[PDB]
């Protein structure tokens, strides 16, 4: 709420922009970089004081003809040097490090597109990346070895392109165009099993390559969510959040109000809807919003370039104090959001290669 | 074999398609399909279009 | 054979006016859609 | 680093390298034939046996290798190919069934370090091997079949060398008689024609100490069973001769070249010409009265050779290889012949032709016997190359 734009940039390639990424793997005192994704180019930025931002390194790619879709900031552990993977249309992810300055860790498998990327929250090795052809697929990058995919023959039959891990990392929440919501367990004995396994592989040990598994029936499923197109959704903690084209975001749990999501079996079916943080003027999908470090701040965007903000205090739907911030200058379309590793600084893209950050009036 | 009916295992006696149903080898060739006795084959990108489907053996 | 014929432009101008054997291209894993390798490329 | 980024942009230009050589290779080349092997073999010769099955163009030839591996067991393998002997006959010249193939394997140990056939039989051969006893086998006892228990029968192999090394020949006259260099600084000898049943393991007959360096190459004499000599990194040849009282002293000695030399050969036709490469770029020949004088030095090679032979029925051919992935043909009736600025330009009048089509480096390269025009070759790829140049150049 205590909110004005300070800073915007725009790139001059006048492509389209995508998903941003603010690097939160960082340590008290770093300099606060954040990166976002184009067409082909890929930039990154650090927001400074007086509302001054200096452009960081950027690239571009000059070999893929191709839109990039989504990124995910990224961490080694034995170099201590930070990263962020990246993805398209063409469903290849590419992770570079601004230590290296380069990509060395090329991964394809995926049919048509990547839609989704997200890293877990305790093992930084692992990574979601939601594609076009409704497959789920898990990468060892460490090991470089691939991880069980889900989907498969019950999964869902058409393109899923949101994703969310919980704050333990020990369920996934899924959901695409046929407006379905399969979840997956983390910790279902079999598949830490092969996660530890999946650290655990040399090529040259033999012949037979690894064995990733599939999966194909999630602990939950429903599709009465929504009558249109879900592209947003996220895990509230124990509650899930989620939006569709129709210009209403829903939070809801599982089966009754009482019923733990843990407990859930996956034949159940029942749904506890609690959640009316409506919108408007936002009515076409492929727009994300973003949250604060702390779980306590919500901001989303607008086609017509204004902002739905709400927090995640008592706070709830039975009112919804919504707090409408707007900036003049930026109408065009606002493709997504960002915020730091605090609730201070927030940088706002818009789809014409515009860029407006927000700063907090605290 | 001019029908279109595969020799059934109970009734092609004389080809053994009752015989050996463990085994694979059997004197009949129109008996295959109950047996399954698929070939390997190998997937590439086709040549013409996209993926493709290539066979391991002559 | 090289064919080895004489040079001659008055048939070159107006004429401008793969005996393989073997597995040659890399197989991929159908049911993963990742590529093969030779070692294990008969028990698959 | 830029030399990783250097080499990584030497990845695309021997690949385009190969293209270009494969798009002018038919109209300079009169064969061509390919083929990938599963396991790197480091050295090849043909059996000198030959048979041509009658109205058949495609002519029955046998060749020797080995096997080496990055952690399973290696073999010694042997594999028949067929070559058009007419090239009128055009499934290109042949039936589309293949025209080569293995059908020898037997458990090897380590690696083939060299290996050759005793010329008075063919059946029995040395093998160098990374173990200090040099193996000995005949594949006409031994299965054809590879045996998977892993055990291999070196009958009859030979002690005398403390460790591994490189450079084998055995005598030309005399049967079982062999020469070995080892990384020991010394040469070793043998006679398989009176080896009893000692054990299969059949110690040096002699010892010879001439090389202060890691000796790497010896040969007999090609005319002479006395006569013989060796070759070592000390870029110093010794000539020796047989019973010639202590096996230290040699007859004869010369600096061949300034840097490293490894490789030998002596002239089947002339009893006098030596032909002698080096690692410095160069390659000469020396001759038996004149030891002080060398007749004349070849250096076309961009990298170090260590791989040279005589062609045959063709006395006046010399041809050498190494790590510059270029094979070089020279003309010693051609040296110092005059030329056209065209062709001085093109390269030395002696200089009968350059062979490059091969992506990786070649490590031993080989003709037979009845087809004096086409050479065999082994690359680090694993890639076979047969192939004959065209008559024109030699007319
Ligand atoms: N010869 C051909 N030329 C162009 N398209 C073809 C084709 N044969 C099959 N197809 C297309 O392929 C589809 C069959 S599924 C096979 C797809 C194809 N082999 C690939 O991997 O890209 C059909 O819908 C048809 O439209």
């Amino acid at each position: 709420y205590s909110f004005k734009c300070v800073n915007s940039l725009k790139e001059d390639h006048n492509q389209p922009l995508f998903g941003v990424q603010f690097n939160w793997h960082s340590k008290e005192g770093d300099p606060l970089v954040f990166a976002t994704v184009g067409s082909n180019r890929v930039t990154l930025y650090e927001c400074h004081s007086q509302g001054e931002i200096r452009l960081l390194q950027s690239y571009v790619d000059a070999d893929a003809d191709e839109n990039f879709y989504t990124c995910a900031w990224t961490y080694d552990s034995n170099t201590s040097h930070p990263l962020l993977a990246v993805a398209g249309s063409r469903g290849i992810i590419r992770i570079i490090n601004p230590i290296t300055m380069q990509c060395i860790k090329h991964y394809v498998g995926h049919g048509n597109a990547i839609n989704e990327l997200k890293f877990h929250p305790r093992d930084p090795n692992l990574l979601l990346s939601v594609s076009k052809d409704h497959a789920l697929r898990l990468w060892n990058i460490q090991t470089d070895t691939l991880v069980a995919i889900f989907g498969g023959v019950e999964g869902h039959r058409d393109e899923v392109l949101s994703a969310d891990y919980d704050l333990l990392g020990e369920k996934i929440m899924s959901c695409g165009m046929d407006h379905s919501l399969k979840l997956w367990r983390i910790n279902s004995k079999r598949m830490m099993n092969a996660i530890k396994e999946s650290y655990d592989y040399n090529p040259n040990k033999t012949n037979r390559p690894f064995i990733s598994q599939k999966i194909h029936f999630p602990d939950f499923s429903t599709r009465d969510i929504h009558r249109n197109y879900v592209d947003c959704v996220r895990w509230l903690g124990d509650l899930i959040l989620s939006k569709s084209c129709e210009n209403a975001i829903v939070c809801w749990k599982p089966g009754k109000m009482e019923d733990d999501i843990d407990k859930i079996k996956p034949s159940e079916s029942n749904v506890t809807i609690l959640g009316r943080f409506d919108y408007s003027q936002c009515d076409i999908w492929y727009m994300r919003f973003s949250m604060d470090f702390w779980q306590k701040m919500l901001a989303l965007g607008n086609q017509v370039g204004k902002l739905y903000v709400w927090d995640l205090e008592v706070e709830d739907p039975h009112k919804a104090k919504c707090t409408t911030l707007t900036h003049h200058k930026c109408g065009a379309a606002i493709r997504q959001t960002s915020f730091s590793r605090d609730s201070s600084i927030l940088i706002a893209v818009c789809d014409d290669a515009s860029i407006w950050r927000w700063d907090r009036l605290r | 074999y001019l029908a279109v009916r595969e020799c059934d295992p109970d009734l092609c006696l004389t080809c053994g398609a009752a015989d050996h149903w463990d085994s694979k080898n059997v004197s009949c060739k129109n008996c295959s399909i109950q047996r399954g006795s698929k070939k390997h084959l190998l997937l590439a990108p086709s040549d013409v279009a996209g993926w493709g489907i290539f066979i391991k053996d002559p | 054979r090289p064919k080895r014929t004489k040079a001659s432009m008055s048939e070159f101008l107006e004429s401008e006016d793969t005996y393989s054997s073997g597995h040659n291209r890399l197989y991929f894993h159908s049911d993963t859609c990742l590529p093969l390798r030779p070692q294990e490329m008969e028990v698959d | 680093k830029e030399a990783a980024f250097d080499d990584a942009v030497e990845e695309r230009v021997i690949n385009e390298e190969y293209k270009i050589w494969k798009k002018n290779t038919p109209f300079l080349y009169d064969l061509v034939m390919t083929h990938a092997l599963e396991w790197p073999s480091l050295t090849a010769q043909w059996l000198p046996d030959v048979t041509r099955p009658e109205g058949k163009d495609f002519s029955i030839h046998r060749l020797v290798l080995g096997t080496h591996t990055s952690d399973e067991q290696n073999h010694l393998v042997i594999a028949s190919v067929q070559l058009p002997n007419d090239d009128a006959q055009f499934g290109g010249f042949g039936s589309v069934s293949g025209k080569i193939e293995i059908e020898i394997k037997i458990n090897h140990e380590g690696e083939v370090n060299r290996a050759r056939y005793m010329p008075q039989n063919p059946c029995i051969i040395a093998t160098k091997t990374p173990s200090s006893d040099v193996l000995v086998f005949d594949y006409t006892k031994h299965p054809s079949k590879p045996d998977p228990s892993g055990e291999c029968n070196p009958d009859l192999r030979l002690r005398g060398h403390q460790k591994e090394g490189y450079g084998l020949s055995w005598n030309p006259n005399l049967s079982g008689h062999l020469l070995s260099a080892s990384d020991d600084h010394t040469i070793c000898l043998w006679d398989i024609s009176a080896v009893p049943k000692e054990g299969k393991v059949v110690d040096a007959k002699t010892i010879f100490t001439g090389h202060t360096a890691v000796v790497e190459d010896v040969s007999w004499h090609l005319l002479h069973e006395s006569l013989f000599g060796s070759v070592a990194d000390d870029q110093k040849l010794m000539i020796w001769d047989t019973r010639s009282n202590n096996t230290s002293k040699p007859s004869h000695s010369v600096d061949a070249h300034t840097a490293e030399v490894n490789c030998l050969s002596f002239n089947p036709y002339s009893e006098f010409i030596l032909a002698t490469g080096s690692a410095d770029k160069t390659v000469a020949l020396w001759d038996l009265r004149n030891l002080k004088l060398k007749l004349h030095s070849f250096e076309s090679h961009k990298d170090e050779i260590f791989q040279v032979q005589w062609s045959p029925h063709n006395e006046t051919i010399l041809a050498s290889s190494g790590t510059d992935r270029r094979l070089n043909v020279w003309d010693l009736s051609k040296i110092g012949e005059e030329q056209s600025p065209e062709d001085a330009e093109d390269g030395p009048p002696e200089l009968l032709f350059i062979h490059g089509g091969h992506t990786a480096k070649i490590s031993d390269f080989s003709w037979n016997p009845n087809e004096p025009w086409v050479i065999c070759s082994v690359s680090e790829d694993n890639i076979m190359q047969v192939w004959q140049m065209a008559e024109n150049i030699y007319n």
